[PDB]
């Protein structure tokens, strides 16, 4: 009865995807793929400052 | 998109309406399902005056239900809230959108005028003027309108 | 500014499209783990049963 | 500063209200000339207001 | 034993018409949208790359020019087409930049 | 039982669920009066207003249809969906629709019946969920554009392969083909059950009985 | 993936994880991409043997004997026709030479079948024999002498019809 | 900078703030874009929002080393490059004798 | 877990005065996926905005 999350988010994952939406979104994610070395233990370590 | 803009603009009065004890979460959510259906039908191409009219009719019935609900559940003629004028403001917004999209339909223009005049207690003498100015400019050779 | 942002997120929450589903007893004699997949399929919607 | 325009037609006069102004210096550029051709951008620049038929 | 599950109305998600634009549910749950810093950093980096490949400054020159080098320019502070240029030849011109 | 078979079974179960835009335009484009384009573009409100007018005309013809106006022809009937109801409510729908087809088998020469049944097709997907009843209802009108269109939009249960060969052609099915159909032995049991239902509900008429008896004669012949 | 547009090409010019191989596929009809890669790797193997044997001191009986062994064995395989050179070995041993040594191509130049695809169909249907024994798999490089002794299997419809046209059929041999 | 523009003697910035006019003594009155991107056409609201979002994001991440390297790389004539390194040398000299 | 310099920033960008101002703004995100539409707009509204083809007189008020 309560396993999956009832209300998803279209910008990320559509259970309903017309072929054109799917391919367009594929190119979208391909553009914005994160660099491999961004993977770290704390996903905020990009922001800070040092000199 | 623009539908998202309209829905979020609708949120706060919904917040107020649930906050005051006269609409349950589920009922309000159903109301928003219907709202979203209408919003997409207007925004998407191929829409028609029938869609605008049905949207208006649904909202008017919601307003009536809200009025009777506040009459019954707390026996107050008028809550000093945001909603009580929010629904009619949205109806006016619908009329304006419909007429800016189909300035041809005399029947819709006339529904607009009848609504605004009949609710004329709170409305503007000036607002009737503006509607009539715009209509006359668009259809100068309608002696019926004149 | 941050607080304005999170209040906006909460309003979106009023705007969500659906609702999670649950499973509760109503009672004390019977317990949840005693239900059977046949019982659920009988008691629920045909799209899910399919 | 082009607030309105007048357009004569075989079936009567039309008057349009200019909503935005295309930039005045860039007018000779490929980009603004194309937006004149396209219909989507012309609607953003112009909305009809009046129409008196003959 | 009151139960219910996630039931979707295909009528609600996939519109009956063909022209009608399907709806895009949105959920602003932070755990649903996972990478803020890395995602936005790459959006900004792509943005600067696009800036560099769209920088095209020169837009054009004004007629055939002046014979002998330009030494006076004065824009019209009232209008927007008009400037006035003048050259060491002694010849002054009033340009329509539109 | 190969995985392909098992998935064919599941596709049959989910025949009428529109899981994406393309499948929806198929299921909605299938229609009785309008061609594919206009069918795909129009809406439940339009279809339903036409249905209300048509069924009002039919009720004026004979008073029986009022109950269907009450139960299958309301704005609530605009709202509901086949797929999100439970098994019991599915059976209730099926009983109601079978009763309506039994009534409507008698006036298949009226554009009112054509329009009302068009509503029923387009909203409750009879042309997929229950086609045996529909075909059995309209079988004796087999020389009519209405029946040609029903073949065009239908999916054929395994008994009607003869009509299957005549789908999407231009010439009407012939008496000899109908005689093959009846000459089957299982189909005879099916049609026997249908006549039993018609009799117990006292809803029989000449043309239908003529076609039934002529087919039985030619079967024994 | 989508024939992606100009600007996004410029950002992502190299993101495609999805044509001499195909050219030979069409010109001499070799069987598969892995087949073509096999021939390329064979040629590379030969090249590297040449390089390393050259690195070996040229004034060595071992190196020179092994060179002559290699070149003779290649000649016997019939990929090349000459014997007097080594630069021949480094240059003209080609996927083209191997693929023209391929059996259906041999059938075509020796004129068994009018086309490469008809030749391969005949190999499948089992109508050819090399010396005693017949051949079923086209990717069969035929040695010099053997390709000289290729012909049909006996009592096949193909030979029967050939002889019928010639009016030289002879049923004693049950041709 | 251009190979065909020399001794900029007069500069005037335009009354719509969008363009730059430059009179140069080779006899020419060129005119340039103030921001080298902003095409003059009218932009659909979606595109406009995306562009403003671009600008906000890169103002946010302006000082990250990769983005700074990319958005500061601009090609300059060799005369200006060499003059700049010489001028830097002279300033270092002054500074350390001081 | 030594932090990475290439993705470490360099100096507080302009519109901020202090490192902590900078850090908190980095805590708040802009993109469409993390804020409602209205908040996304008013966060990306640029400081100075001009109408397209009009002339900008200097201000005059007393």
């Amino acid at each position: 009865p309560g396993a999956g999350e009832a209300n998803y988010d279209a910008l990320e994952l559509n259970p309903f995807e017309t072929k054109k939406q799917r391919q367009e979104q594929e190119v979208r994610t391909l553009l914005n793929k994160l660099p491999a070395d961004t993977i770290t233990l704390d996903p905020n370590s990009i922001g800070s400052v040092d000199k | 998109s623009k539908t998202r803009y309209y829905l979020e603009q609708c949120i706060p009065e919904m917040d107020d309406l649930v906050e005051k004890g006269l609409f349950t979460k589920n009922e309000v959510s159903l109301i928003m399902k219907k709202r979203t259906d209408f919003e997409h039908r207007l925004n998407s191409r191929g829409s028609s005056i029938n869609d605008y009219i049905k949207y208006i009719n649904y909202e008017s019935n919601v307003n009536k239900l809200r009025a009777k609900r506040c009459k019954r559940i707390l026996q107050v003629k008028k809550t000093n809230s945001l909603s009580d004028w929010s629904i009619q403001q949205r109806i006016g917004f619908i009329y304006q959108r419909g007429t800016n999209k189909f300035p041809q339909d005399l029947k819709f223009w006339a529904m607009y005028l009848n609504y605004m005049k009949a609710r004329g207690n709170q409305t503007s003498y000036k607002k009737i003027h503006n509607i009539y100015n715009q209509l006359l400019k668009l259809h100068p050779t309608n002696v019926d309108i004149w | 500014q941050y607080k304005k942002a999170v209040s906006s997120a909460a309003a979106t929450d009023y705007l969500l499209p659906e609702s999670n589903g649950y499973l509760e007893p109503e009672n004390e004699l019977e317990k949840t783990f005693k239900v059977q997949q046949s019982e659920i399929k009988s008691s629920v919607d045909v799209s899910t049963a399919n | 500063p082009i607030e309105y325009l007048l357009f004569e037609e075989p079936t009567g006069y039309a008057v349009f209200k200019v909503k935005l102004q295309q930039d005045d210096i860039g007018s000779r550029l490929k980009e603004v000339q194309e937006q004149i051709n396209d219909f989507g951008a012309f609607t953003k620049l112009i909305e009809l207001v009046s129409f008196a038929p003959f | 034993m009151k139960i219910k599950t996630i039931k979707r109305s295909a009528d609600d998600y996939v519109p009956v018409k063909s022209t009608q634009e399907s709806q895009m549910p949105r959920n602003l749950n932070p755990e649903l949208h996972p990478f803020e810093r890395a995602r936005e950093y790459t959006k900004a980096l792509n943005a600067t790359k696009l800036e560099r490949m769209f920088a095209k400054p020169f837009v054009g020159q004004l007629g055939y020019g002046h014979r002998d080098g330009v030494y006076a320019i004065a824009k019209n502070y009232g209008s927007l087409n008009k400037l006035a240029t003048g050259s060491a030849d002694g010849v002054i011109k009033y340009w329509n930049m539109s | 039982s190969s995985l392909s078979d098992q998935l064919a079974q599941v596709a049959s179960n989910n025949a009428t669920v529109a899981l994406d835009r393309k499948r929806r335009q198929k299921l909605h484009s299938a229609s009785l009066i309008y061609n594919s384009k206009t069918a795909a573009t129009q809406d439940y409100d339009f279809i339903f207003e036409n249905a209300s007018k048509a069924l009002e005309e039919l009720s004026q013809i004979e008073p029986k249809f009022a109950i269907f106006s009450r139960t299958l022809f309301s704005e609530s009937s605009i709202s509901l969906d086949r797929n999100v109801q439970t098994k019991e409510e599915i059976k209730d729908l099926d009983n109601a629709i079978n009763a309506y087809l039994l009534l409507a088998s008698s006036k298949w020469y009226l554009a009112p019946t054509l329009h009302a049944t068009e509503w029923l097709v387009r909203r409750f997907q009879i042309h997929v969920k229950n086609t045996e009843m529909l075909l059995l209802s309209t079988l004796n009108y087999y020389q009519t554009p209405v029946f040609k269109r029903i073949l065009s939009i239908i999916k054929l249960p395994p008994l009607f392969n003869c009509l299957s060969n005549f789908v999407r052609s231009e010439k009407p099915p012939t008496a000899l083909t109908m005689i093959k159909l009846f000459n089957d032995m299982d189909f005879l049991k099916l049609y026997t059950s249908y006549l039993d239902q018609c009799i117990k509900h006292n809803a029989t008429y000449t043309n239908q009985l003529l076609f039934t008896t002529c087919c039985f004669i030619n079967v024994v012949a | 993936v989508r024939k992606l547009k100009h600007h996004e090409q410029k950002l992502l010019k190299k993101v495609d994880f999805l044509h001499r191989d195909t050219q030979v596929m069409r010109t001499y009809h070799i069987q598969n991409r892995e087949d073509y890669h096999k021939y390329n790797r064979i040629c590379g193997d030969i090249r590297r043997l040449a390089n390393k044997l050259s690195l070996l001191p040229p004034t060595d009986p071992f190196r020179r004997k092994h060179e002559q062994l290699l070149l003779d064995k290649l000649y016997a395989m019939g990929v090349l026709t000459t014997k007097s050179k080594i630069s021949d070995l480094e240059n003209k041993v080609t996927v083209s030479a191997i693929c023209r040594r391929r059996l259906p191509v041999i059938m075509h130049r020796l004129k068994m079948a009018e086309t490469i695809q008809d030749a391969v169909k005949f190999i499948e249907q089992g109508h050819v024999r090399v010396g005693p024994n017949l051949i079923n798999d086209p990717a069969y490089l035929v040695t010099r002498n053997m390709e000289d002794y290729v012909t049909w299997v006996d009592n096949s419809k193909i030979k029967k019809t050939l002889l019928r046209y010639r009016n030289q059929i002879d049923d004693f041999d049950f041709s | 900078h251009t190979k065909r523009m020399q001794h900029v003697f007069q500069v005037k910035y335009s009354m719509d703030s969008k363009y730059i006019i430059s009179g140069s003594d080779d006899g020419n009155v060129r005119l340039w874009r103030s921001k080298a991107w902003e095409r003059s056409n009218v932009k659909t609201t979606r595109e406009k929002n995306k562009l403003e979002y671009d600008e906000k994001l890169k103002e946010r991440f302006r000082h990250m080393p990769e983005i700074k390297r990319i958005s500061r790389h601009r090609h300059v004539p060799q005369v200006i490059k060499k003059a700049q390194e010489i001028k830097n040398i002279e300033l270092s000299s002054i500074k350390r004798r001081e | 877990n030594k932090k990475n310099l290439k993705y470490q920033s360099s100096a507080v960008p302009f519109p901020f005065e202090n490192r902590e101002q900078y850090e908190r703004s980095l805590r708040m995100p802009i993109g469409q996926e993390w804020t409602s539409r209205a908040s996304h707009q008013e966060l990306i509204k640029p400081r100075i905005m001009t109408k397209p083809g009009q002339v900008i007189d200097p201000l005059k008020a007393p």
